[PDB]
């Protein structure tokens, strides 16, 4: 609920930060730059959802809530700006491999039971090309 | 100048239940609740009443004040959190019940307690664009609070209806402008399955209700180039009297400016009827040339702001239908047992 | 800066413990450690316990007070240290630093875990990962380590057959351990054809969820002679700790644990030793790949050629001209009680370097008298390294 | 002065289920169903997709075609029969996901299968009145057919979004006029409690669907002074292919006029997304100066009719996002077991 | 003074569903599930069948084997986890369907999968005390496993009835003694509201199933002064094939001793019918003088143990009604779609 | 071998609700109800009380009167319509709660309001056969009546336990014989899904309750060769006072014979606990050598008859635990609001 509310623009729109001192792009957005610390000047930066599979795994026995999705692809995607993210990939388990170009998609990531909040966010999909 | 209210109407069911009657059952101190929430009692619909009937009563009263043939109404919108059907529309029943059918458009609106005013804006657009001559917007609800919960002290039944027109000779009030502030916020919600809602507790206040109400109030006053001193009366969303007053005081409104708008202490929270009912009571008392600020609020996070000016034609119409305050004082008290019976809170 | 040594070590059995209550586990480890230590309960100046679960299963925080209360050692101070799977070593390191200060002479460092009580341990174990940015998206703990294994294979050409060889050694070694969760041997075909948890890992590449407890007794090196004989005293040369990014996707290189490189290097520097001098090592092999990677990061071989090292069998107890790794079953076969594992690793080095009666059947050959332990929290966000020696 | 569509977009999930797969389970003749309903297969949403995600995909594709900054979108309306929350609004999530927040109005519209087109009219009014520069109207749904019922063969998932602007240089299509026919009719409904709806059977056809669709079509053509000969293409509501064609043929439309609008045979009934999706496919193929007749229908008793003309700017934008037909043909078939698993039809 | 089984009867519906068909839907490896639980398939009741019909079919078959007039049955007890009504009793409809009514007592029994054997003990007492001449005890169930869950591979329908008598010349088997071990254990339960049960996972095995089954087996053998060598055949509770064998092997029973009682690999777990059905298959094959150990288990934390001896009258009655193994092999396979349809698992 | 009761015990919760309090809410004449059913008030369980707890309280009281170690109890049977779990047994909790575990057998019994007495028969058999030395049978229920319904006036909480023994000196009462009449009758039932039951109305009366009770009465008196003059006291099933007396009077029992057995007027219908509780009150007052007749009823269509004779040992046991009448008069009245709160009759 409250935690969902804070990182919505990140999960929904992939909005990270850019350090002008470095030039480096960070996602998720950081409050303190790991290199420059207080010196780093931060501006909000909108990432494109485009990225490539850096590594991946297929989850065969997940929590009871992911029963419909089983087996699913979890992966670490290297985005074209540089940041890496962990997310699921909507594709057949035989079609996934390292280096596959993917694109972020707005999906229903979770729900807090029958009565709680629904949590949306990014899930990657392979590009048509 | 182009767009304005030509008629307004309201309805409140007769049954009430005092805070004391609810607290008694749940082992709470009534005076603590009353002081805390700024609420004394609330409206209870009869078992043969619902959001549709309430909407119809209010719609019919608005037509009386407008003094126009309902065949001229080109759109009916009903904003509620408690539409009787999940699929069949309330607005279609209200249209049939006022004989506006069949040459019109309609839709049922959902946006927590902001749904009623959402439709006012829709009617403003359609009349202003010339797509229709008159539009009706209704905000009505038969709210249900969870038996053990605090929302049980406020959740109540009521509705008010507004007819929007283009004719200076028929306008009793004029829209100077509208503004809306909307975000995605999980402060309060109800999932399709559940009969009673779930809330985030203290997260509902500052980060949601105040954030959206005050931003919308500041946005409209920025849009109009206006200050708190320019407005004669104000009405805000009133989940309880506490929130309403804090917001009014925060913006710099005095009791004389906000008193007419605040009905919750003796009516409760009618959700989508709340601000519409408040505004209707302001219009029952208002004089020519009075400027009103009206700001609504909806969970999931939205607020609609209005800047309205009252016209010469106001006193002509007030007595054409029942005054909000008269409906509010024609009442019959019930105990909790009868209340749970009426509400179908019985298993 | 007083020198610190270990006088004793007590360990409960590991795994599906239904009969043993939580209070029986901590008592059972504590009393066994006290007997080996030959100290009276009154001789303990302070207790340091680390628990990752923190009654996530139980619902109980303030576990330290509870433990001291039930132990009957009030009003001695008891403190709880937390760092996921590394909570044990961190409790030990905190215990070492109090002795070193001189504020306490005899301190108990313990670890205990109860995961059988909850129906789904998966949710609690995942707590070590970034909840907002890994768990949230469905990244299970085995899937994170499977993603490490995948990138390692992609970069260094490790095969599934090589990786599976790590498990057969572990299970072979565990048959010589009475406290081990699994006392059976397995083949390469059995490891590879086991039920898959997260590709490429199978059930036989993962450590199990398990209950248990282990406690060490730390004392000042000078005072240690009072309670124990010189030959049964093992000295803590250095206790190092380092940190890394909590999320795997934030690491500069996934195939390596920098926090292990940082901590192990600092430990070698203070001991004035090279990795070639380490006789026995206990590493965090919760997912086998974690076993390979730590062997490289502790400097026993170069990056990439871990697969060759095991497929040959260099790390086996029967092998002579190389370091012996996880002579006890390890997390894979001995079992993995998150809070107690960090302690257990060190208590094994204690037994191995003091040639104790407990590890008679799995006794490694001790040439230089040195042993290292590497405990890891989560995917590597925290690593705590302890280096032990028979000589002060 | 002139109101028109500046951008449109659409989304269809990848999964399908053939009639044959459903019939097989329930002991029915697939060829009989296929012939009767004029339907071959339908769209099935992934278990991680819902009306909100579908609306967001559409909305985002409409923004690409519009080529405007979403900060300029003044209201977002989402018309659905399957909003994820009973109280928290979808339109806010959509607004947040396209970055139109916070300076906007929004509302979730309910009127069976006509809620989508209801919001188009709302955006038409607000833009035309000058209250907003751009408004977005979405029609999306993840419909539910009862397991044993015939609605199981058609009820499907899909969405389309439309952005409305005043500026001629940005418009790809122009509204010549709109008309609506609304009554109170108990042909089909769903009570708040129930998960699956109830219908009146044969009373749904002639007295309800045809009555409202044909009256609205006749009404618009009277308003605009047109004939079936004046229109280049047409799109009607398509609960099944049978009803759609009957209506088209009844008014005198040839196959060449109605073929693009009819998607149900391979898509199914996407309820509030049906005509929006049909209209989007017409726009994908349409040439400059083409006149479209679009008539929607809603179970409660509603129909919205549109008279649209296609502009020069059409060929510029079509390829800026996925064509409706491309989404429709990028598909993966599933059996009935998988389908009931995905849709949560399992208890 | 001497109590024994005068007649027994069993019923299994025709429909089956292979593990492969369920796994396919839920994205699991069938060979893994198949290997683990040693389950290949399970029985599925027709949509016009329920625990009452299954109980009636078995009851009627038991009367055929007994060869006695049902008017003489003085008590009918039905043990189930899936009685059609929450208030109206199944035992009454079964009594009416055998024509035992109205001079009898009856009751519906609940104790997870032990319900069936609980009533056998009740009939033993009433016949032995002389209060009734014949009593019938039935164990039947139309179990339903949660769609996503592992219990979906085993949960099955089946039933078995036993008629208890005191006449020496009518007995086909004789009770040497019974023993029960019962505690309060929250391993598995279902609360009045819920349609599907909730379980404790691994806590169901060692601390619950093994604890009660083995203690009850040990207790009866201490009561009778016997050993595992004294028994010719054995039947234990069969939630999974694995649990059954581990228990048998633990006590020292060989495959030849336990092979006849284990039906779960091709029948599934019929809950209250499980052991009754197993025992019925042992009786279908058993020779005169065969000693049988039967131990049941119920999730609430209970076990019933029996020490049985076969009689020469066995050869005569076996063919009077359908053999358990014949009902088990008369079968029709279905896919998962038809299965969820039949079971009413799909929302309607 | 001769069989008999060695110990008995009972429990009734403290809360009551008068007929007047219920009638008031539903707009009925209380005097009409009171006269009609022969009911003045009914007991209500505390929110922390359930069937199990009542069974445990009554079991524990029975052990006090028996004066024996619970380790000797070889079977515990709990008959109820309201077992807290649908699968986990109540009897196992009761066995644990008195320390009879683990060397025993147990089972939860369902047979409407006759279950309780069905287990008495089961215990009779097991001690009589020599399989156990002591068995316990409990009848207890937490009764729920539908809010609007007449069953709301009677449905109540309570229970009673009986320990059956083999030894002569320890018996306080002796079974002379038992008889049961059972058929298949759809007078009253509840399906697995439903929380509240459905009934036959008038069909439950004469055809079902009277038929089975009376036939079971002649059955036991034919079996024992007795007449109504031979019995000192009697207890029948008491859904209301009207039925109980009409049965007693029909068989020729005088008020002096049936008065002790009838508790419903101030206790209500405790379903499975009804006859056991009545019998326990008879035993609280009975003298040595008193012959009593007890006949139970269960809606599915069964009845259990008992012929019991009281022994010398009663004078010793009665005061060892609370008398039924003392528990019945240890009471606290509540209104209907608190009552629906306690019962979880709130949504
Ligand atoms: C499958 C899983 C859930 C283990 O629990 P499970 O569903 O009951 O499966 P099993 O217990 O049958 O696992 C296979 C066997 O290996 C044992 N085992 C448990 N965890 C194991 C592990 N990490 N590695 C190897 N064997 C393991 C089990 O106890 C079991 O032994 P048994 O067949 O003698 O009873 C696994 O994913 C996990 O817990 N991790
Ligand atoms: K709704
Ligand atoms: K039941
Ligand atoms: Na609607
Ligand atoms: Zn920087």
């Amino acid at each position: 609920v409250v935690r969902s509310w804070r990182h919505m623009k990140e999960r929904y729109n992939l909005i990270g930060t850019r350090c002008k001192t470095c030039g480096k792009v960070y996602f998720p957005s950081r409050t303190v730059c790991p290199d420059c610390r207080r010196k780093g000047e931060l501006e909000e930066f909108q990432l494109s959802g485009k990225g490539k599979i850096y590594t991946y795994s297929i989850v065969y026995a997940p929590p009871k809530e992911f029963n419909k999705l089983t087996p699913y692809v979890i992966a670490i995607v290297e985005l074209e700006e540089g940041p890496k993210v962990t997310a699921q990939v909507d594709c057949d388990i035989n079609k996934i491999s390292i280096g596959i170009p993917v694109e972020a998609a707005f999906r229903r990531i979770k729900e807090d039971g029958k009565d709680g909040i629904i949590s949306y966010g990014y899930k990657f999909v392979p590009i048509t090309e | 100048k182009d767009i304005g209210i030509v008629g307004y109407g309201s309805y409140i069911p007769k049954y009430r239940i005092k805070v004391e009657e609810i607290a008694k059952v749940w082992g709470k101190d009534p005076e603590a609740i009353k002081k805390g929430l700024v609420v004394n009692e609330k409206s209870v619909p009869s078992p043969d009443e619902d959001t549709a009937t309430i909407a119809v009563e209010a719609a019919r009263n608005a037509v009386k004040r407008a003094g126009i043939n309902a065949e001229k109404i080109g759109a009916v919108y009903v904003g509620s959190e408690s539409h009787p059907y999940a699929v069949k529309p309330t607005s279609a029943t209200v249209a049939e019940a006022i004989g506006a059918t069949p040459d019109l458009t309609a839709a049922d609106l959902e946006f927590a307690c902001k749904a009623g005013t959402a439709g006012i804006q829709m009617c403003m657009g359609l009349v202003g664009s010339g797509l229709i001559e008159y539009g009706m917007a209704i905000g009505a609800d038969t709210a249900q609070g969870a038996p053990g919960d605090a929302l049980e002290y406020t959740a109540s039944a009521g509705g008010a209806a507004y007819i929007i027109g283009n004719k200076k000779d028929e306008m009793i009030a004029v829209f100077n402008g509208t503004y809306s502030y909307t975000t995605d916020t999980p402060d309060f919600w109800r999932r399709e399955g559940q009969s009673y809602p779930k809330h985030g507790g203290r997260f509902t206040g500052e980060p949601a209700y105040f954030k959206h109400v005050l931003n919308a109030a500041k946005g409209i006053m920025e849009k109009m180039g206006t200050t708190v001193k320019d407005y004669d009366y104000c009405v805000f969303h009133q989940p309880n009297g506490k929130f309403y007053i804090k917001a009014a005081k925060s913006l710099g409104f005095t009791n004389e400016q906000y008193k007419y708008g605040l009905l919750t202490p003796y009516l409760g929270n009618t959700y989508s009827g709340a601000v519409p009912l408040g505004l209707s009571n302001i219009l029952d008392h208002a004089e020519e040339g009075a400027r009103i600020l009206a700001v609504s609020y909806g969970s999931g996070a939205g607020s609609d702001a209005f800047d309205i000016t009252v016209t010469e034609r106001i006193k002509e119409v007030v007595d054409k239908a029942p005054k909000t305050l008269d409906l509010l004082n024609r009442k019959k008290y019930i105990d909790y047992a009868v209340y749970v019976k009426y509400r179908g809170k019985i298993k | 800066m007083r020198d610190v040594a270990i006088i004793g070590y007590g360990q409960t059995k590991f795994g599906e413990l239904w009969e043993d209550s939580f209070r029986d586990l901590i008592v059972e480890a504590g009393v066994k450690a006290i007997k080996d230590a030959n100290v009276d309960g009154g001789d303990i100046d302070a207790m340091y316990i680390g628990n990752m679960s923190g009654g996530l299963f139980v619902g109980q925080e303030h576990i330290a007070s509870l433990i001291a209360d039930h132990a009957g050692l009030n009003p001695v101070p008891c403190t709880r240290v937390e760092a996921a799977c590394a909570s044990g070593s961190l409790a030990l390191r905190s215990a070492v630093l109090s002795v070193a200060s001189g504020h306490h002479d005899v301190v108990l460092a313990g670890g205990v875990e109860k995961m059988t009580d909850v129906e789904d341990a998966t949710a609690a174990i995942a707590s070590a990962s970034d909840q907002e940015w890994e768990a949230f998206f469905g990244a299970t703990f085995p899937s994170l380590y499977a993603m490490m294994a995948r990138r390692y294979m992609y970069q260094y050409g490790l095969t599934i057959e090589e990786l599976s060889m790590w498990s057969v050694i572990a299970h072979e070694n565990a048959t010589k351990n009475k406290y081990a969760q699994f006392g059976f041997k397995t083949t390469l075909e059995q490891v590879m054809n086991a039920s898959p948890v997260a590709d490429p890992l199978t059930l036989m590449h993962c450590s199990p969820v398990s209950d248990g407890a282990s406690a060490l007794i730390v004392c000042d090196a000078d005072k240690a002679e009072e309670f124990a004989p010189k030959d049964e005293i093992i000295y803590i040369k250095a206790s190092t700790q380092a940190s890394d990014t909590i999320a795997l996707h934030d690491r500069e290189d996934m195939t390596t644990l920098n926090a292990a490189k940082v901590a192990s290097e600092k430990a070698y520097k203070l001991a004035k030793i090279a990795p070639e001098k380490i006789d026995v090592a206990e590493v965090h092999d919760c997912f086998a790949i974690n076993g390979l990677i730590l062997v490289e990061d502790l400097g026993f071989c170069k990056k990439g050629d871990a697969g060759k090292v095991i497929d040959e069998g260099k790390i086996r107890i029967d092998y002579d001209d190389f370091v012996t790794v996880n002579p006890s079953g390890g997390l894979k076969a001995a079992g993995h009680a998150l809070g107690a594992t960090g302690i257990r690793q060190v208590g094994e080095l204690y037994w191995q370097l003091k040639q104790d009666k407990e590890c008679k059947d799995r006794q490694a050959t001790i040439k230089n008298g040195y042993g290292i332990a590497a405990n890891v929290g989560g995917t590597g966000g925290t690593v705590c390294v302890h280096l032990l020696s028979d000589k002060r």
